[PDB]
Formats: structure tokens, C-alpha cells, sequence
């Protein structure tokens, strides 16, 4: 397999033709640009080296990895040395032995000597450069240091104490080697400059512009403790524990980025997680929660032995396996029996793998004999496989994340990637920084906006709700004047539909010029964003949950899909319509079934030819009827003819809409299994409780926003005893189904025989190759990194007349404001994970993000308590006055479930995929001491359900 | 902003850019990419000060003043103990001798002279000994020293070598940007040797000869590659000064 | 009137290239240093960073991190200047006022520059805008008359 | 391959039935004689050891690695601990983490923090023991040590003078933990019994009986400074 996975080398790979170089005595062959300490490290040729890593650009700091060349004057570094032909260079000649002696010397001098009793002991490269090189001594008597606290006649004004504000890591400056490793990672991989050199010479020192790292502009990345090499930036749980021995790949249970990690292990206790320098999602980066939060596994609330109720108002009971899942089956039964196999229903989750993902499908399937089936895609991203099935074929992305790498404009509807999903932001300003052009539709100024050694940008600050019209604005742009490709439209798309779209949207009414009035973004703006995207050569759309959360939805993914097309902006790297998927594998349970009107694959369900082949493999009749969704199930169970619910790691309380009448739904409901790691705000009305599996614990797969399947490994062992699929399978064996699965292998086996695109997918092919993208059958064995690169999956693409319609979801008098509800980087979306961690410093409390003119005239002040008096309840939370949002507009988030902030929450949603409207609802925000009515009522309920006997 | 270290190219070039005047790395080159990533031509004034009169008056008369290497005129700046000082503008091929004993006389004290430093700090301290050595680059590059923008300093009897060689290593310490090892902790620790050597300790010497060919051979810029010239020539030329 | 000051002086330098190092010279002009009240607004404008912004004031030697003395007292410690004897000028000067070099008070503030141009005239001081050449032993008797 | 090349098993092999234990929640089959440590070693599970090697038969030296067993009182040693069927031993509780910092105290207490600049850097058996621990602090302000050259008052007698006198490695006491891997491969190995154990208790010092190596019955196969962890004999 590759080296920069294991081997750390000098500098970053560069593009360029075959560069053929002798390197001691040993031929070499490396592109151009490529320096000689990467070809030396290609050659199996080490050169001693502190500051170089691949992760940055190589700078001339250390001067240990001077090589003598032929035809060059003096000592020069490799690492600032590009090879050229013919080249014949001496990495060890005595003269440069004695050199590195002298600075590692001159290094040591200024050194403390805690070698023994330092964290980094045999992870430090100070230490391996100082023994490698061969330093028997030190000659000079140093009096100026930087280490020692107490220099001759008193303290030393040099000394910095240490800084232990992070609860994660700590910065030890007296073991400073001043290389800038963390500057330079902090400024070219993350993106945030919060990091310095604060002085000149000798007496400079590494510092973030404060008195501590965590009140700076630091977001805990890891990324300067990553690489460190010297213990001055080092991971707590490294002086905590002592320093890993062995190493283990795994991903991250967020974000459907796909962050491949590697835990280092000693023994079972997971020291830490850093990246792996592999996965196309992330080449060695990562964020505060993959890297840091992961210490939910190892809380005391978590929750370790099945727990039977038999009432809600009754406590909970302590109870074994075996008695547990008889009494579920025969509930389950009884209920089944009773109101008939649709009176049953499952509730996949995304945050597990798509094995247990393709289990429940099948439990719900198979087993119940129902396709009452769902996911927490239908509350996000489920408009995009609407409308992306309506127009090209897929329900899914169009391109990679290195695509970025070739972009040449980014225009982002709806995301927030600076909080969504992090890794990709730096990847995006990596190019922001580097020319790139950017055009931002969110009405709430992102971080992603603000961004230093920004390129150009355009931010259309609209109102929310009218995301279609500005869609529509800029198609009459576009389209009255004459920029977009013909060819591309003859080639790939059909343009007698072609005709009908520009003879609709050249009609002067869906102008910029009007638009303006209703929309609140200016004309000019408009227009000039509008000629920018279709100008660029390659631009590329990424879009989020501005658009998908909506009244309209999907039509606005098909305006934008519209655009990517007429444009021409797809089927090559650097250009494509991209969804920012969320919660990992939610690709891989959306593939997996999870949908009340599909088979794994995205099969529909009345598909005679699919319902014929599922029936011979499972032996089992199956129905051809869609099933219910999340909505229908919690309507109907209002009016009844359902009673039963099988919860898999979803909280249908906090995290949904309408939480009075999702609450009423749960409650008339004669049986609610839960299936989750904690106790939660849906196991409030809960009457059984089986224990879960974190990633650690798990064995599988994860299918995330790229298409990605990276492969999740065991490396602690289940302290429930079981992972989620046993479970499952326990629960399907004992209510009569027969099924002995011994491993997923098996698992994804079948998944492989049953649906196409993973008929080659096997771990082994995951292990070698190392990530796969699904679309991966005999024909395109290796992956499909691009899709539509040859002609569309349905064979032509469609253009849509897509229009605005006003939403429901109007303000009026005593409904003046709009709302809106978002995330943050620490916490996670309902924090059962992540609030269960230190995240709960940067993020202990949700707030409200007013702005300063509604503020006034209400009497609102930051730090005060506010009521958001709505339509479909009631709520209060803290304030934040911020000139971030927009006049009328108000931002939220829900995180903590101590604001019921979904009880504000309006059941309007999609039409087609009946996804909520999370993004606008129409408010009142006044000032109020008293928290709530509702609040109160949860709390209390929550107090008194939550105890165990 | 106050830098010695903002004269070299790239600093200077970083410093224009609104960044940090730290020394860069040299694969590529200023002309290459400079500023702002566009190339650049970055010269001295004394070399901008001549191009008008090079291309009017003629090249080829410029070419007729100099040595077989060296062609042009170039000013002689005489300054510190000497009695008539200021600027001597002339061909190369002088000998300072003439300079420093004729033309501008002797000291401003009256008393003979001990050294004569060509080039600023970074500049090897030439004796009276060295008089019969003509002003131009290649030979005086040849006799172990540098001849740079012509600085020309002088001290008299009355001049203590130690406390110049250890003013040397002080100026390469509170100039420096602090890019590479060999000027960050090098300068402060020779800074210290040289005291050690005022001591008495005969550790130090080596000691020092070693430190001082690491700062040559490693150093990224020349104001931690030729901050050894001053020590090890006042070492040299003048060991009656140093114990 | 700090804020309408700062911005003034940022609308001065709209449009520039690298335009932070001027904007802090004539901060540090208006001022007398650069307040830790002024990295923000400046990286703002500048699309910097904070960290940036404190870096560049760090690094260089001009930009006061606290003010001065109601006067200054700049004297090289060149080669050259050194060689003509400056060290005595320094000793009788800093006895004078009581101040050793470096150290700065509210009356004066002593410190060093390393040149002038002044070689020629080896004894040489910058004394609040005003350089002077040829400082004999003698010559500091006015220095400091001028200068209470 | 096999895992006795690449990897230093604890004890010798032994020959025996097979034998089932339970290693940290790991399976492992192995000879009856096979210790704890070994069979831990060949299920990927790692203990602490400094003085075990399988060079040598094993000794109850070091006391790093303790490992709490059930049905055994206290916490005893792998290294002279033979499995027993059934048995389920946890090498990794908060006891022996607690336990093992002490003893690397100890160890540490009487050691020199040469360790940056001295020659077994990396191929050091007591750098990684002590970092695998996780030593962070010692809190014993010793006067009594071997490697102080100059104690109060006066020079050390406890310090004894390096020996360069054999032209392929030499001995530096001040380094030396005690114990006797030099001993217990030079005598069982080698079979030329030319070092012993000089003295008794924190006074014994590793020795040949004589002035220095060359002059002893030392054939020097390097059998001593294979086995030695701590740079002592290098
Ligand atoms: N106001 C507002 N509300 C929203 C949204 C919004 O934007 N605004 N967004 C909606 C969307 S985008 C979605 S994704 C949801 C997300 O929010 P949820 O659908 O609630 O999913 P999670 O946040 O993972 O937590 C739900 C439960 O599952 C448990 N769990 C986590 N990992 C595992 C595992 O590996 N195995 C098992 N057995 N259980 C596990 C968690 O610990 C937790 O108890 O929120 C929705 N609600
Ligand atoms: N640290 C962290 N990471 C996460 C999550 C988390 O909670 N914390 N959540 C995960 C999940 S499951 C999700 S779905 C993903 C996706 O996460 P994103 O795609 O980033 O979606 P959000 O952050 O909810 O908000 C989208 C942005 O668009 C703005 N907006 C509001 N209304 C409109 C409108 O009408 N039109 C337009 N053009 N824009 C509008 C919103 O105010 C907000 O700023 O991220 C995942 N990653
Ligand atoms: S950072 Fe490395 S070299 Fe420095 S004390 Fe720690 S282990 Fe030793
Ligand atoms: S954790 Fe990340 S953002 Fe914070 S200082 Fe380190 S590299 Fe920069
Ligand atoms: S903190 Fe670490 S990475 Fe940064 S300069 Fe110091 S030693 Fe290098
Ligand atoms: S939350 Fe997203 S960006 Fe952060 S580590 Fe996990 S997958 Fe990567
Ligand atoms: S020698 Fe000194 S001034 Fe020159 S680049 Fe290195 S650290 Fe900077
Ligand atoms: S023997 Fe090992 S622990 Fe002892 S000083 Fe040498 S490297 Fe450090
Ligand atoms: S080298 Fe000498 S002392 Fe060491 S094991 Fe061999 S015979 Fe024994
Ligand atoms: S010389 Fe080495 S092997 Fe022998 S007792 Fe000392 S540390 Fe152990
Ligand atoms: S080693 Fe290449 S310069 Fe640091
Ligand atoms: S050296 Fe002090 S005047 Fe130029
Ligand atoms: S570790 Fe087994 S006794 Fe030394
Ligand atoms: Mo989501
Ligand atoms: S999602």
C-alpha cells in the first residue's frame, strides 16, 4: 500500500513529469516539483528532519536535512531543494554528520532535559532526530533559557506557565522548538489564523493573540497538536494515560464527512484519535468532535442492561436479555395480531452502519410484514432525492471532496460548512484562499463569508423562504442574456423541454427587477452573482438545509439542478450539484431501504421484478403498498390504528417538529422500544429500553455524503455485550424470523447478491483499496469518484418550470419576526453524544441571535431571557443581540433539549417528501423571566420518568 | 519598521507584502516570484543610481573604470575614528592603504590604527597589515572578508577587539528574525561563549570555532552566515586581545 | 474619539497593497503605540486576523507596545559610533537622567538605534525628531538642558 | 512469520498440552508451562516488563509486570506466573496503573535524565516502560544515587568510573538497573560466568571480578550488551 499513509514524508506531493535522481547510491524516479527529502523518503533513504511534514509547505527553519550535491555550492536543505535530472546527492558525508550534531546542540541547549517524564516519550521527533544524528554532548553552559522558572538572582522573565484553558490540550512553551508546525498547520490546513510568533529572534514565541487558547479564535481542531513534534502542544489524555502502542482505523460517528481516524490504543483504553492521512474526505484533518469528543463511550450514564416498564408512569426495571425481548415479542404479537402487521413500524437510524441499517429493513419487512419503515432522512435531505431523481436519475451526490481541489467558483445555498461540516470548509477556503470565487445565498452571514486572505465574494443576504425566486432570477438572467452552453445542452440534456424552460423563465415577472421586493436582495447584486457563475469555467453548487427544509424543497433542488445543468457545471472534477450530507451513512441507510417506499437501491417498492427477487431471497412474502412516514405515523397514532414503534438510535422528541403533538402521538402509542446508548428524551415515553453500540464497539461500514464506504473497525469490546446488529437479529430470531449472522461480512454479503452497486463491495476490496464510492459493480470495479460523466443516469436530463409560491408560513402583527434554526461546531444536533462531553464550553447553552434594531424597541439585551411566543407553542431562551442577521430575522438552535426549541416548530413541510419547515416559522420574541409553561411541564415529566427501580 | 533583517530580498519583499519580515526559503527566486507572487526586480539604490548614467553617457565608458572582474565607480564610505571622513567615489583597484592613511588621513584621536572593518557588521576586521590589498569584490572575497555597500569604519589603539566580536554576535541576536536555529539560538549562545572566553575557559575557543562554522554552513541568510567573520578575523588578527 | 480616529486612518489606506504596515505606522503616529483596542478593527478592514495583526506589531521594532517619555533619547551602538566612543557619551548621559539603557521612565525614555547615518559624525543621538552629531562630553550638558 | 523474531516474547517456550485462558477479554491457547506474560504477548495484548526476557528464564525483579488474577490475593507477576485453565487474568486495572508508576518512580529515582544525549535513544527498554506507564512526576528527592558524580560534601562512593577498556562496548554503572539480564545471559547463554552481582541490596553493582572486562573471563560474544536495556553496557 502507499507509504504517506504510514510513513510521514518530508514535503507535500507535487504534479510533473518523471524526474529521474540518484539519491545515495540509489536511482529514483519522482515528479518534478517533488522535493529530494520526499524522493529520499520514496527511496526508503532517510534524511533527519524536525520541520518538514507533508500536511504544509517545507520551510527553512530546522537545517537538519542539509545534503551535499554535486554542483551546488555549501550544504543545501532537501527540503527546500526541488530535484532536477541527473542529480547525484550525499545524504550522510562527515561534514554534515558534524553539522547536525552542532544544531541538534545548539537545539538541546534550550531544551529541557524531562526526557523519562514527559509526555511525548517515543512519540516525540525532537527526541528520534536528537538520537538519530548521534549527540553524545552538550558544550554550552546556557544562562538564558527559556525553560528554567528560576534563573541565577530570581525568576526568569522568558518563562511562559503553562495553558490548561482547553480541555483537551495543553501548551507547554519551555519545550518549544520554534519550527512553527502549528502555525503553519493552523494558517494552511485549517484555514483559522489564530495563531502566532510573538517577537523577534530568540525571544519569539508561538502565541494566540490572548490569554489563553480558549479565549481565542481557536475551534480545538487539533491540528497544531497533531503536528507538534515536541510535547509543547500535547492531547491531555496523553498525560493522563501514558503514550498508545498500537493503532486502529476507524470513522467518525458525525457529520457524513467520513473523517477516517486511527485510535491509538493502549490495551483497551483508548488514549486517543488522530487522523490517518488517508480517505479522500479528509487528508489528515479533522475538527473538535471526531478528534476530542468521544468520551460519551466512557460515561457513567450510559446505560448497560436492557430495562422493561410495562407503563410510563411506572419505573424501570433492571432486567436480562432473554425475559426482555420475550416480553417485546410478545407485545409485539399481540399488537400485531390484534390491529394487523401496519400497526407496527421502525425507525432506522443513520448514525449506525448500513448492516444494521439493512437488519432493521428487514426486521420491519421480513419480519413485521409491513413497509412502515423511516429515517432521520425525512426530517433533512429528503427533498434533494426527490428532486434529484426527478431531473438526473441519482438520489445522491455528483462529485468527490477533492473536486473542490479544481473548482474555480463555489456558490453555497443553505450551508454553514464552518460548523456543518468543518473538514470540508477547509478544504473550501484552501481554494478560497488560492483565487477562488464565492457567492454565499444564506440570509445569516456565515463564518465561511469571513474567511482571511479571501478571494472575491458575494453574499445574498435574502429573506427566508424566497430561495426559489432568487433560483428563478438568476435562470432569467442567464437566460435572457446568452451565457450558458448550447452544446452542452444538445449533448447531454433534451432541448425541446430546453425550449419551453427559457420561453417560461424569460418572462419579465421572474426578473431580479422584481424580485426585489419580495425577496430583499438587490437587482444588481443579483445579476452580477448570476453572470459570475455562469462565466467561470468551473464552478460548483453546494447546498444544504436552506433549500431541503422548506414548504418548497424540492422544487428549489430542482431550480438548482436546473441551473447546474443549463450552466453546464457537470460530469467533470471541480463542477457538480453537491448536497452536504449529515449524520453519516444517512447515504448508507437512505441505500439500505429506510424508506417507506423503496428497497435497497432506491428500488421502488411495487416493482414486480424487485419484490420477485427480495421474496426469493428472504423466503418471505413481502407488500407492494409504500408505508408511512414519521408525520403519518405520529398523525395516525393520534387517531389511532397504530400502537407500535421500534426506535433505532433516533430521539423522535427533540430532534422533530411540533413537539406538543409528536409528544401526544408517542404517548398513545400501547408499545415504543428505544434503542439507544442513553436514556433520552424519547425514552420519556418509552416502555423498553435496549442498550447500543458506539463505533468503537461496532464492526462495519459507513456510507457518507461522497458516496464514500469507509470501513469501521472493532478496537474496544461491547460493554453491553452486544453491538446493534446483534441486537436486531436477537429481537427477529425471537419473534420467529431464524436468522444467524456470526459477523457483517456475511451481512454485506447479501446486501451485495441482493442489491447492485455493492455487488463487488467485500471488506477486503475496503482494506486494500481503503474507501470505495457504492456505484462499484463488475463494470467500474475501482468506483465512480464522478458521476454523469457520460451522459446521465436516466439517459437525458429534464428541465422543470419551477416557480415561487407564497408559504403558509407568512408573519403577521402578532407574528412579526421569522425564525430560523441552525448549529454550532462544538455540540452536536441533539448533544445525547456531545453534551456529555467538555464540548459543553464553547456551548453550554443555547441562545438567540436577534439583531440590535428589534432588540430596542423590545427591550432586549444580551444576556437577558426572551419568549418566542408562536403559533404552535411556546418557548424561552437567552439573547444574543448580533448584527449577523438580518432586520426581522432570528436564528436559533437545539442542541440542548433544556429549551424545548421545537415545541416553536410548525408542522408545515415539503410536499413531496413531506420534509419539515425547520427554517422559517413565524415568531414573537419579547423579554420574560419566567421560562415557559411547556418547559416546565417537560422537565417535569422527564423527572419523573426517568427513574429507575 | 525598524529591521536590519528587512534588507534582504525576501524579507524585504515579505515585509512590503504586510506579513512578517521572515527570511524565505530560496526555491524560488524573487525575480521568479516575488511580490504579491509576481515577479520582481529588487536591487540597491547605488545600482538604480547608475542605470540612467549607463545608458545616456555610454556602457562602454562605464565598463573603462574598474578592475578586470569588477567595472564601475563606486563610492567609499569612511566613517568612525578617522580625521577626514565622508565619501570617496572612485574605480576599484584602490588599496585601502591609500584610503585610510592618505587620503582621509589617520584617526581623529591622533593615534595609529588597529582595524579596519569593509562592510557593516558582517564584515571581516582588516589590519594595517592588509594595506597592500586593492578595493574590489573578487580579491578581498579571496583574502578571507566581504566588500559589500563599501561601509568603512576605523578604530584606533584605544579599541578593545573582545568587546567588538562580542558586539558582532550581540547584533546578529537582536537582529534576527528568527526563522532559523543556527541565528535564533546560535548568536545568543556565542553571545555567551565570547564572555566565557573573556573568562578565561580554553573549552570556549573550539567551542566557538565550531559554533561559528555551523553559522556559516547552516544559517538561512547571511546575517547568521557572515556574523562568524567579525569573530573569528578580530581571533585572528588581533590574539593580543584575546585570552 | 479612538474609533473615529482608527477609522479615519483606515479609510486613508482603502484599496492598498499590503497596507498593514502603513496603517500601523500612522496608528502608532496618532496614538503613541498600538492598543490592543486597535488589532481588531484593523484586521477586520485588512481581512486579517487578530493573531496576524499582533505578530506584525511584535515582530518590529518601531511600533511601541506602551508609550514613551514626554521625550526620547535614541543613541546608536553601531561599530561605528561605538569607535569614536559612544559608551561615554551613554555613561555621563544615562547618569544624567538616571536611566541605564533600555530603561524608560514618563520623564525619558533611553534607547538604542544601531544607526543614523550619522558614521562620519560617530557620536550620534536622536533626540525627539532632532539628530545631533559629534556628542563630545560636553555637548550632553545641552542635551539635557533642552531636555527636563 | 513467526512472532519470536519480530517481537521480544517474555519468557522461553515452553513444550506442553494446550491450554485455554483468558487474556484481557482475548482468547489464547498456549503450552501449559507458557507463562502469562508470553501468551499475552502472543494474543497482542502487551504488559510492561523490564527484566523478562527470552533470551533467559524469568525473574521477579522488575514487579512491572503485575497483573490482578482472579482467584489469586494481591496482584502477581506474569513473568513467574504459570497459566492455569480458565483462568481470566486483567492486565490493565487503576491498581496496577498506580502500582506501576511507583515502581517506575523507583526505578527513575536513581536514574540519570541523560536521555536526549545518550546513546541507547530509542532502543531503550526503560524509556518506553517508563513512558508505557505513564511516569509524570518523581517525588523523591534523592541524595543516595549511583550516577551523581559530586554529592554534598564531597565525591560520591557509590559512583563507579566508566570502563572503555574492551574495544566493542563499555560499561557505565550509572545507568544500571540491577536487574541482571547481563548476569542471567551471560551464565545461562553463554556459560562463561564472568559477571555476578557485587554487593548487596541498593549497594549491588553488576561486576566481573576483576579491574576491568578485558582482564576478566570475558570472550566478548556481546551477550550482556544485547540484553541490556538501559545503555549500561553499549
Ligand atoms: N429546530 C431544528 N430541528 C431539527 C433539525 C434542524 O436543522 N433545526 N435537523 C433535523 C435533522 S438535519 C436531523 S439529522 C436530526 C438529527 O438529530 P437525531 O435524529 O435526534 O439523531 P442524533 O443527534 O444522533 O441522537 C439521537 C439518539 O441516538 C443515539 N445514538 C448515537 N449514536 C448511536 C449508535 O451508534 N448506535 C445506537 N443504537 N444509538 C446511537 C444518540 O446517542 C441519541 O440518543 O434532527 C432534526 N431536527
Ligand atoms: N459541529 C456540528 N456538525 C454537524 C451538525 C451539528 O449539529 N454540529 N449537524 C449534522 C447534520 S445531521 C446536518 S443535516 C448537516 C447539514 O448542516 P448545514 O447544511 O450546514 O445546515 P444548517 O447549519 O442547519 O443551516 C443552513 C444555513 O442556511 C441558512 N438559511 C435559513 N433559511 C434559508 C433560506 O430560506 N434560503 C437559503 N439559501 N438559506 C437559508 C440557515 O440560517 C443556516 O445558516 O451537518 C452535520 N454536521
Ligand atoms: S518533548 Fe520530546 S525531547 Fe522534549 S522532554 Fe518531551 S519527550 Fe523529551
Ligand atoms: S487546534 Fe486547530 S484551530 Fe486550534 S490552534 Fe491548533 S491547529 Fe489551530
Ligand atoms: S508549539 Fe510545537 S509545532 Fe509550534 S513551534 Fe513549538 S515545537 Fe513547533
Ligand atoms: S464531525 Fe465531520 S468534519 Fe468533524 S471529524 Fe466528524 S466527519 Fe470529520
Ligand atoms: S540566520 Fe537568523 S536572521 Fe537569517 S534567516 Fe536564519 S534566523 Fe533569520
Ligand atoms: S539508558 Fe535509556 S533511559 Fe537511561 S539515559 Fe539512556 S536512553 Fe535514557
Ligand atoms: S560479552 Fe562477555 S560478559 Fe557479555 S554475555 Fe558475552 S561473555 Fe558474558
Ligand atoms: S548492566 Fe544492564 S542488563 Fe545488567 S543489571 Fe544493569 S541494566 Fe540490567
Ligand atoms: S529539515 Fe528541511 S528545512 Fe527543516
Ligand atoms: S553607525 Fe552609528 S552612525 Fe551609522
Ligand atoms: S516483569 Fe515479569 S518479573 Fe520483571
Ligand atoms: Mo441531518
Ligand atoms: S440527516
Amino acid at each position: 500500500p502507499p507509504l504517506d499513509w504510514t510513513q510521514d514524508m518530508g514535503t507535500p506531493k507535487r504534479e510533473g513529469a518523471p524526474v529521474h535522481l540518484t539519491i545515495d547510491g540509489v536511482e529514483v524516479t519522482v515528479p518534478a516539483g517533488t522535493s529530494v527529502l520526499r524522493a529520499a523518503a520514496e527511496a526508503g533513504i532517510s534524511i533527519p528532519k524536525l520541520c518538514a511534514t507533508d500536511n504544509v509547505e517545507p520551510v527553512g527553519s530546522c537545517r537538519l536535512c542539509m545534503v551535499e550535491i554535486e554542483g551546488m555550492r555549501g550544504t543545501p536543505t532537501s527540503c527546500t531543494t526541488p530535484v532536477a535530472p541527473g542529480m547525484r546527492v550525499h545524504t550522510q558525508t562527515p561534514q554534515l554528520q558534524k553539522l547536525r550534531r552542532g544544531v541538534m546542540e545548539l537545539y538541546i541547549s534550550d531544551h529541557p532535559l524531562d526526557c523519562l517524564t514527559c509526555a511525548a516519550n517515543g512519540d516525540c521527533e525532537l527526541q528520534d532526530m536528537a538520537g538519530a544524528v548521534g549527540l553524545r554532548e552538550v558544550r554550552y553552559q546556557a544562562k538564558d533559557t527559556h525553560f528554567a522558572r528560576r534563573d541565577a538572582t530570581g525568576p526568569n522573565p522568558r518563562y511562559i506557565p503553562k495553558d490548561n484553558s482547553n480541555p483537551y490540550f495543553s501548551y507547554d512553551p519551555a519545550k518549544c522548538i520554534v519550527c512553527m508546525r502549528c502555525v503553519r498547520a493552523c494558517e494552511e490546513v485549517q484555514g483559522t489564523f489564530a495563531l502566532t510568533v510573538m517577537g523577534r529572534g530568540f525571544d519569539a514565541r508561538i502565541s494566540p493573540a490572548a490569554p489563553d487558547f480558549l479565549s481565542s479564535d481557536c475551534v480545538s481542531c487539533g491540528a497544531c497538536v497533531q503536528a507538534c513534534p515536541t510535547a509543547t502542544l500535547v492531547e491531555k489524555s496523553v498525560e493522563r494515560i501514558g503514550t498508545p502502542e498500537r493503532k486502529v482505523v476507524t470513522t467518525c460517528a458525525y457529520c457524513g464527512v467520513g473523517c477516517s481516524f486511527e485510535a491509538h490504543m493502549l490495551g483497551d483504553q483508548l488514549v486517543r484519535m488522530v487522523p490517518w492521512k488517508g480517505g479522500a474526505a479528509n487528508r489528515g484533518h479533522s475538527c473538535v468532535k471526531g478528534r476530542f469528543a468521544y468520551g460519551y463511550a466512557t460515561h457513567q450514564d450510559r446505560i448497560l442492561k436492557p430495562m422493561i416498564r410495562d407503563k410510563i408512569t411506572d419505573p424501570w426495571r433492571e432486567v436480562n436479555w432473554t425475559e426482555a425481548l420475550d416480553f417485546t415479542a410478545t407485545r409485539l404479537r399481540a399488537l400485531r395480531d390484534s390491529h394487523g402487521a401496519d400497526a407496527l413500524g421502525v425507525i432506522t437510524s443513520s448514525r449506525c452502519t448500513n448492516e444494521e441499517t439493512y437488519l432493521v429493513q428487514k426486521l420491519a419487512r421480513a419480519v413485521f410484514g409491513t413497509n412502515n419503515t423511516d429515517t432521520c432522512a425525512r426530517v433533512c435531505h429528503s427533498p434533494t432525492g426527490y428532486g434529484l431523481k426527478q431531473t438526473f436519475g441519482t438520489s445522491a451526490g455528483t462529485q468527490d471532496f477533492d473536486s473542490v481541489e479544481e473548482t474555480d467558483l463555489a456558490l453555497v445555498i443553505g450551508a454553514n460548512p464552518t460548523d456543518g461540516h468543518p473538514v470540508f470548509a477547509s478544504r473550501l477556503r484552501k481554494r478560497l484562499r488560492a483565487g477562488a470565487k464565492l457567492i454565499v445565498v444564506d440570509p445569516r452571514r456565515i463564518d465561511l463569508l469571513n474567511t482571511p486572505h479571501r478571494g472575491e465574494a458575494w453574499h445574498l443576504q435574502l429573506k427566508p423562504g424566497t430561495n426559489v425566486a432568487v433560483m428563478t432570477a438568476m435562470a432569467h438572467v442567464i437566460v435572457t442574456e446568452q451565457i450558458f452552453d448550447k452544446r452542452f445542452i444538445g449533448d447531454r440534456c433534451d432541448w425541446d423541454e430546453w425550449a419551453d424552460y427559457a420561453e417560461f423563465v424569460a418572462n419579465p415577472e421572474y426578473a431580479p427587477e422584481a424580485v426585489e421586493s419580495l425577496t430583499g436582495v438587490p437587482a444588481g447584486l443579483l445579476r452580477q452573482a448570476a453572470r459570475a457563475y455562469a462565466a467561470a469555467p468551473n464552478a460548483a453548487i453546494y447546498y444544504g438545509l436552506g433549500v431541503t427544509e422548506h414548504s418548497q424543497g424540492s422544487t428549489t433542488v430542482i431550480a438548482i439542478a436546473n441551473l447546474a445543468m443549463m450552466t453546464g457545471n457537470i460530469g467533470r472534477p471541480g463542477v457538480g450539484v453537491n448536497p452536504l450530507r449529515g449524520q453519516n451513512n444517512v447515504q448508507g441507510s437512505c441505500d439500505m431501504g429506510s424508506f417507506p417506499h423503496e428497497f435497497p437501491g432506491y428500488r421502488h417498492v411495487s416493482d414486480d421484478a424487485t419484490r420477485g427477487l427480495f421474496e426469493r431471497t428472504w423466503g418471505v412474502t413481502l407488500s407492494s403498498e409504500p408505508g408511512l412516514r414519521i408525520p403519518n405515523m405520529l398523525d395516525a397514532a393520534v387517531e389511532g390504528r397504530f400502537k407500535a414503534l421500534y426506535v433505532q438510535g433516533e430521539d423522535i422528541l427533540q430532534s422533530d417538529p411540533d413537539t406538543r403533538h409528536v409528544s401526544a402521538g408517542l404517548a398513545a402509542m400501547d408499545l415504543v422500544i428505544v434503542h439507544d446508548l442513553f436514556l433520552n428524551e424519547t425514552a420519556n415515553y418509552a416502555h423498553v429500553f435496549l442498550p447500543g453500540s458506539t463505533f468503537l464497539e461496532k464492526d462495519g461500514t459507513f456510507t457518507n455524503a461522497e458516496r464514500r464506504i469507509n470501513r469501521v473497525r472493532r478496537v474496544m469490546a461491547p460493554k453491553a455485550g452486544f453491538a446493534d446488529w446483534e441486537v436486531t437479529q436477537m429481537l427477529a430470531n425471537a419473534l420467529g424470523a431464524g436468522w444467524h449472522y456470526t459477523h457483517p461480512s456475511e451481512i454485506m454479503a447479501e446486501i451485495a447478491a441482493t442489491t447492485p452497486g455493492f455487488a463487488a463491495v467485500t471488506y477486503e476490496m475496503l482494506d486494500a483499496r481503503g474507501s470505495v464510492q457504492w456505484p462499484c459493480n463488475e463494470k467500474a470495479p475501482e468506483g465512480s469518484p464522478i458521476m454523469h460523466v457520460e451522459g446521465f443516469v436516466r439517459g437525458k436530463g429534464r428541465f422543470i418550470r419551477t416557480a415561487y409560491l407564497p408559504t403558509d408560513e407568512k408573519t403577521g402583527p402578532r407574528f412579526p419576526l421569522l425564525l430560523t434554526t441552525g448549529r454550532i461546531l462544538s455540540q452536536y444536533n441533539v448533544g445525547a453524544q456531545t453534551r456529555r462531553t467538555e464540548n459543553t464550553v464553547w456551548h453550554g447553552e443555547d441562545r438567540l441571535e436577534i439583531h440590535p434594531t428589534d432588540a430596542e424597541t423590545r427591550g432586549i439585551r444580551d444576556g437577558d431571557w426572551v419568549r418566542l411566543a408562536s403559533r404552535a407553542g411556546e418557548t424561552t431562551l437567552r439573547a444574543t443581540v448580533t448584527d449577523r442577521v438580518s432586520p426581522g430575522v432570528v436564528y436559533t438552535t437545539f442542541h440542548h433539549p433544556d429549551t424545548q426549541a421545537n415545541v416553536v416548530t410548525t408542522d408545515t413541510s415539503d410536499w413531496a417528501t413531506n420534509c419539515p419547515e425547520y427554517k422559517v416559522t413565524a415568531v414573537q420574541v419579547a423579554a420574560s423571566n419566567g421560562p415557559s409553561d411547556w418547559q416546565q411541564d417537560y422537565a417535569a415529566q422527564a423527572a419523573a420518568a426517568r427513574r429507575i427501580e | 519598521a525598524g529591521a536590519y533583517v528587512c534588507g534582504e530580498e525576501t524579507s524585504l519583499l515579505n515585509s512590503l507584502e504586510g506579513k512578517r519580515g521572515t527570511v524565505r526559503a530560496k526555491p524560488p527566486l524573487p525575480a521568479l516570484k516575488g511580490l504579491f507572487g509576481k515577479p520582481t526586480v529588487v536591487n540597491n539604490l547605488l545600482s538604480l543610481a547608475a542605470v540612467p548614467w549607463i545608458i545616456a553617457h555610454g556602457a562602454k565608458a562605464y565598463e573603462s573604470f574598474g578592475m578586470d572582474r569588477s567595472r564601475g565607480t563606486i563610492p567609499l564610505q569612511i566613517g568612525g575614528n578617522v580625521k577626514r571622513g565622508g565619501l570617496f567615489e572612485t574605480g576599484f583597484g584602490i588599496t585601502l592603504g591609500e584610503l585610510v592613511e592618505d587620503i582621509c588621513g589617520g584617526t581623529a584621536s591622533g593615534r595609529p590604527v588597529k582595524a579596519v572593518q569593509v562592510g557593516g557588521p558582517l564584515g571581516a576586521y582588516h589590519p594595517v597589515s592588509d594595506y597592500h590589498l586593492p578595493f574590489c569584490y573578487e580579491q578581498f572575497a579571496g583574502q578571507g572578508g566581504l566588500v559589500g555597500h563599501a561601509g568603512l569604519v576605523v578604530h584606533d589603539d584605544t579599541a578593545d577587539m573582545l568587546k567588538l566580536a562580542r558586539f558582532a554576535m550581540e547584533f546578529c541576536a537582536i537582529e534576527s528574525c528568527g526563522t532559523c536555529t543556527p541565528c535564533r539560538i546560535g548568536a545568543v549562545r556565542g553571545v555567551e561563549v565570547i564572555d566565557r572566553i573573556a573568562a578565561g575557559d580554553a573549552s570556549a575557543m573550539p567551542l566557538l570555532d565550531d559554533l561559528c562554522q555551523t553559522m556559516k554552513l547552516g544559517s538561512l541568510c547571511a546575517l547568521g552566515g557572515f556574523t562568524p567573520y567579525p569573530v573569528q578575523s578580530a581571533i585572528r588578527h588581533f590574539p593580543a586581545d584575546f585570552p | 474619539t479612538d474609533t473615529a480616529r482608527l477609522r479615519a486612518i483606515l479609510a486613508a489606506h482603502r484599496g492598498r497593497e499590503g497596507a498593514l504596515l502603513p496603517i500601523l505606522h500612522d496608528v502608532q503616529a496618532a496614538f503613541g503605540f498600538i492598543p490592543e483596542d486597535a488589532y481588531a478593527p484593523i484586521a477586520a478592514d485588512l481581512g486579517l486576523t487578530r493573531a496576524e495583526v499582533a505578530g506584525v506589531v511584535g515582530f518590529y521594532h518601531d511600533f511601541r507596545k506602551a508609550p514613551a517619555g514626554r521625550h526620547v533619547i535614541k543613541l546608536c551602538r553601531a561599530e561605528a559610533c561605538q569607535a569614536m566612543g559612544m559608551d561615554a557619551v551613554q555613561a555621563r548621559l544615562e547618569s544624567a537622567l538616571g536611566l541605564r539603557l533600555g530603561d524608560s521612565s514618563e520623564a525619558v525614555t533611553l534607547e538604542a538605534v544601531y544607526c543614523l547615518g550619522l558614521c562620519a559624525c560617530a557620536p550620534a543621538a536622536m533626540v525627539d525628531d532632532r539628530l545631533v552629531g559629534r556628542l563630545d562630553a560636553a555637548a550632553v550638558a545641552g542635551i539635557v538642558a533642552e531636555l527636563g
